[PDB]
RNA sequence: AGCGGCGAGUACACUGUACUUGCUGCUUCUUAGAGGAACAUUGUGUGUCUAACACAAGGAAGUUUAAGGCAACAACAGGUCUGUGAUGUCCUUAGAUGAACUAGGCUGCACGCGUGCUACACUGAUAUAUAUAACGAGUAAAAUAUGCUUGCAUACUUUUCCUCCGCCGAAAGGCGUAGGUAAUCUUUAUCAAUAUAUAUCGUGAUGGGGAUAGAUUAUUGCAAUUAUUAAUCUUGAACGAGGAAUGCCUAGUAAGCAUGAUUCAUCAGAUUGUGCUGACUACGUCCCUGCCCUUUGUACACA
């Protein structure tokens, strides 16, 4: 079942073993930092 | 010159056992910039071992029920899973991939009496055993098989208890305790 | 609720009903059609309203009922009603 | 009756005089049965 | 912030804020839509952040949305021939409307009412 | 000056003409670039590091590409530009750096020069597969 | 001036008359045309009845066309043509004029 | 990412040299800064294709088929709605039955087509049955894709 | 089917290009008339040096280059006299065992077995589009006018195939026309699906998935009730990869995915072809099953 959330290396994987969120806020931290899925710079 | 996916070209590996060398076959011939190539096996004994280790997990995870056929999204989620390996891992993604096919082979089988097992047989068990790990760390298991493959090639190549293979390894190996 | 619907011409009647009967009405009607609703139509006037009109003979599945010819039991003792009508006859052996 | 030009009533085999499998290939109207004999005389010639 | 209990279940809050609203019944995400765009909301944001004001639209929307610019066919049982042109009834009520449907068959009971009654598909299940 | 090539292997036949200029290559309106796979175009591009582009910045190889598989597509335009340039070297330009061309190819690999003839058979009676039978009961 | 049939061998003799009459007249004769052969196919099962295995049998008719032109006259080559050729193969006629 | 290194003479004297989709998407985006065009208020109510039993969920879906059609349009100088609707064909599920490919809807790409019309990118001509487009159509969207080229290459 | 070439260019390069008009310098290219080429082929090997078999190689073509059909002798008391005016014998015709017409049935169902059709998802649920091929297949009636009083009779084109287009309708579908008896029109400088790259979700009986509903709208046929077919809304059974058992299958094939054709007025969930993606491993065995040969024992010969 579903826990995690948006509360609280930008890789989304790591990120997301990093902090157990869903893949679509994982990926909303990565644009809140930055700024299917990329090459990586 | 070629770059894996634009990535890699392993231009350096690890020496395992230098017997599944020859039937893993990384090679210049068999450089590629991603898998499904037009590759033929059905001629002889050695081109299915000339066939890249690669092209034989792209190949080799796809069964699962309705999921039988689509090896395009094989090709997808094993580039992905490669970002993840040498992401979560420091080390090669291609790297630990040999080692995890090397050490996750079973060194024998009775099989009707114990058996030694022919390093075609070695490659061919190993990913059977870890993409059958794959399905069943898909099913029911909250992560996504992504995750999961990260998950289990690191475990299968580090000797880590959650890797499937290595416990149906153990398994299959018991077998001789009991009658060789 | 029934008056108008009596009263009413078949050209808005229809547009009322569905349009599997408006194909059909459209399309056509059939002589035998018309000879079974000029006797129906006898036997309605002929009959009292005490009872309820006698069935039809020369059995068919085909007859559209149209809502005012509403009272008649066939030769299956469901009853055509406003509700009804559009739905055709059937009123068959099914026997279980 | 009741004729019309509709359906598997308005043509038939033209040999055994029988509606059940007719084929019209090409206008063929002829049944399987007898076009099974008469296959290499009129020309198909069975080849792979 | 999440965990919102309406009068049919909204406990997907974290999930979609429009799945708040297209989960709640109509699973066959068409009358739902319609009344999530009918309501104006956006997709971007989670039902986590939903508000009782967007709820309230959404009592109002709903309410005989032959209304609203929403067309007669898209609505479910567009005629139910009768005196006039009835509406989809969502929950409760949709079970209660459509209660009085079947229950308006018994007069019927042709072939079809009977077949139903006694167990049988309308078009046939084929357990030959 | 003007040489019209052609490569068949399966599906797709490419059509490429070899005309002076100074290296304009065209697929169909389309560059070397848009077809979608950059896998394939990469493919394509092997030619041109084995030989170079300096050589190909004079001379103009049309293409018309039409019809068949996303890799029959490729595999006929390479074919079709090696005897394309083949054949400017052998007529206009230079034959002993042809010599060499040939034998830098042919390093590479023979499926280049000539491709394969594998193609699919006509489906056999006993069931959808060509070889497989309906399922049988007893 | 186009031919049809079902047997090659007819219209390769039919088409290796036309070019000599030609030759020998020297007209203004436009050049052959090689059209792909159609293959008419048709399946149909064995087994009068239906016991026993179901086994089909395939057919196939191999059907041949090509097209000439000749600035030539019309009654001239109609002759010419009807002396040489079979019923078996039928001819259609047309001229050109440059 | 999506450049490559090109060392093959170019011409870049039209669109069809340039990316087609990011073209598209970049097309949308000048259309929605001009917005020369409606919606429309009709498209919001019925779904895409037939097959596709989904709403779009994009506030685009007909801003991206415009666009779509558009460089149909470039590429083919004779298409008709047939042929749009074959070029967005797409499957459908019956249920217990199988899956089976059926076309679009017609009555989208008919009000595209006729919104395209009344901007005058497009006309019509009995020669060339299909749609055509204008030579002011041609030199706009020349300029457009030679603006497109520039702004990703420098 | 083109290739050009120049005839004017629509926009750019600078000392040709995508989109267009038209014909003719020319036919490897789109193709078929024709034959050729594959022959243990050359050498390095196994084999009584005989039959045969191996490697490497050129070559598209080395397992007969693969895949397609033809099936001897003898038999079955196999199926069919319901295919035939193929047919013996027996049997029957005005109250038919001939024909037609009305309605009905094989769609009805505790169940069982096949052939199959649709899920158990994130290797996926979803929206956009580029790169998509082939076998394919395609022409005794409308309507109008008059007379009698919508129906009958008589007169004039050809609707009676696929359809392209431009319109109308969410759609189904409806309207008027271009083409074509057909490498010419659907369509083919291109017809499906598994796609695609980024976007909503990110395995939470979930939004998966659809057994299941009434309401209807248009077509098909004179007739759709037994919801033929079909567009939408409502539906939310089982399903966590599977009882004992059991089927098929070694290369562009299994499987997945579609799709052509037949039966067709309407209807694949049937049958026969075609294509895309080109999977896990065998240069094998007689363990099961079932054949072939030799010897042997038989009291079996209906074996």
């Amino acid at each position: 079942k579903l826990n995690h959330a948006v509360f609280i290396v930008i890789t989304p994987s790591a990120i997301a073993e990093k902090y157990k969120v869903n893949l679509s806020v994982a990926r909303a931290v990565i644009n809140h930092l930055a700024d299917s899925q990329k090459l990586y710079t | 010159d070629i770059k894996l996916f634009k990535k890699w070209s392993y231009e350096e590996i690890n020496i395992a056992d230098l017997s599944l060398v020859d039937c893993i076959a990384v090679s210049q011939k068999a450089c590629v910039y991603t898998p499904h190539t037009a590759g033929r096996y059905q001629k002889k004994r050695f081109r299915k071992a000339l066939c890249p280790i690669v092209e034989r997990l792209v190949n080799s995870m796809m069964m699962h029920g309705r999921n039988n056929g689509k090896k395009l999204k094989a090709i997808r989620i094993v580039a992905y899973a490669f970002e993840i390996i040498h992401l979560m891992t420091g080390e090669n993604p291609l790297q630990v991939f040999v080692n995890a096919v090397q050490k996750g082979g079973p060194r024998e089988d009775s099989t009707r009496q114990a058996v030694d097992v022919s390093p075609l047989r070695r490659v061919n068990q190993a990913i059977y055993l870890i993409c059958t790990g794959a399905r069943n760390a898909a099913f029911r298991n909250i992560k996504s098989i992504s995750e999961c493959l990260a998950e289990e090639i690191i475990n299968c190549a580090n000797e880590s208890s959650s890797s499937y293979a290595i416990k149906k390894k153990d398994e299959i190996e018991r077998v001789a305790k009991a009658n060789r | 609720d029934l008056d108008k619907l009596l009263d009413l011409s078949q050209d808005e009647l229809i547009k009322l009903f569905k349009a599997r009967q408006r194909r059909k009405f459209q399309r056509g009607i059939s002589k035998k059609a018309k000879s079974l609703l000029k006797k129906i139509r006898k036997s309605k006037k002929n009959c009292e309203p005490g009872e309820k009109p006698n069935p039809v003979p020369t059995h068919l599945r085909n007859m559209t009922i149209i809502p005012e010819m509403v009272g008649s039991i066939v030769a299956t003792n469901v009853e055509i009603k406003p509700e009804m009508i559009g739905y055709y006859l059937g009123e068959f052996s099914i026997t279980y | 009756v009741h004729p019309k030009k509709y359906g598997q009533g308005s043509r038939q085999c033209r040999v055994c005089s029988n509606k059940h499998a007719i084929i019209r290939k090409y206008n063929i109207n002829i049944c399987r049965q007898c076009f099974r004999e008469r296959a290499d005389i009129i020309g198909f010639k069975k080849y792979r | 912030q999440h965990i919102l209990r309406i009068l049919n279940t909204n406990v997907d809050g974290k999930e979609k804020v429009i799945i708040a609203l297209t989960a709640i019944k109509g699973i066959g995400k068409r009358m739902a839509t319609v009344i999530c765009k009918q309501a104006n909301v956006d997709p971007t944001k989670r039902a986590g952040e939903l508000t009782t004001e967007e709820i309230d639209n959404i009592v109002h929307i709903m309410s005989t949305p032959t209304q609203f610019k929403i067309p007669d066919w898209f609505l479910n049982r567009r005629k139910d021939l009768k005196e006039g042109k009835n509406i989809h009834v969502i929950a409760n009520q949709l079970d209660s409307y459509l209660r009085e449907d079947l229950e308006r068959m018994k007069k019927i009971r042709l072939h079809r009412g009977l077949r139903h009654h006694w167990g049988l598909r309308v078009r046939g299940q084929h357990t030959k | 000056k003007r040489v019209q090539t052609f490569g068949k292997k399966k599906t797709a036949v490419a059509v490429a003409t070899v005309t002076n200029g100074k290296g304009l290559i065209k697929l169909n309106g389309k560059n070397l670039d848009l077809v979608e796979p950059y896998i394939l175009k990469t493919k394509v591009y092997e030619p041109l590091w084995l030989i170079g582009s300096g050589k190909l910045k004079n001379l103009d190889i049309r293409i018309r590409v039409k019809g068949g598989g996303q890799t029959s597509q490729i595999y006929a335009i390479r074919q079709a530009i090696g005897k394309g340039i083949i054949s400017y070297y052998q007529k206009y330009v230079d034959e002993s750096t042809k010599k060499e061309l040939k034998d830098v190819l042919l390093r590479y690999d023979r499926s280049l020069l000539v491709g394969d003839t594998r193609r699919c058979e006509p489906k056999k009676f006993g069931g959808k597969g060509a070889r497989a039978r309906y399922q049988k009961s007893y | 001036i186009a031919l049809t049939s079902k047997n090659l061998r007819a219209i390769e003799k039919v088409c290796s008359d036309i070019m000599k009459g030609a030759k020998e007249k020297n007209l203004n004769v436009s050049g052959p045309v090689r059209l792909p052969v159609k293959t008419l196919r048709i399946t149909t099962r064995k087994s009068p009845c239906g016991e026993g295995t179901n086994t089909w049998d395939r057919f196939e008719l191999r059907i041949y066309k090509r097209l000439i032109d000749l600035y030539s006259q019309c009654e001239v080559v109609t002759q010419m043509t009807s002396i040489n050729i079979d019923p078996v193969v039928e001819v259609e006629v047309i001229i050109t004029d440059s | 990412r999506l450049l490559e290194p090109v060392p093959f003479v170019k011409t870049n004297n039209c669109i069809k040299d340039v990316d087609a989709d990011l073209f598209i998407r970049s097309y949308a985006t000048h259309l929605k800064l001009h917005n020369k065009i409606t919606y429309p208020k009709w498209c919001t109510f019925v779904k895409t294709g037939k097959g596709r039993k989904l709403a779009p969920l994009n506030e685009d879906w007909y801003f991206i088929r415009a666009s779509s059609i558009l460089r149909r349009l470039y590429l083919h100088p004779d298409i008709g709605v047939g042929f749009l609707r074959r070029q967005f064909s797409s499957k459908q599920r019956r249920g217990v039955a199988p899956n089976h490919t059926s076309l679009a809807s017609g009555k989208i790409l008919r009000s595209i087509l006729q919104q395209l019309e009344n901007l005058g990118y497009v006309e019509q001509n009995p020669k060339k049955k299909g749609r055509r487009l204008t030579t002011k159509g041609e030199n706009a969207i020349n300029n457009f894709a030679r603006y497109i080229n520039k702004k990703v290459y420098n």
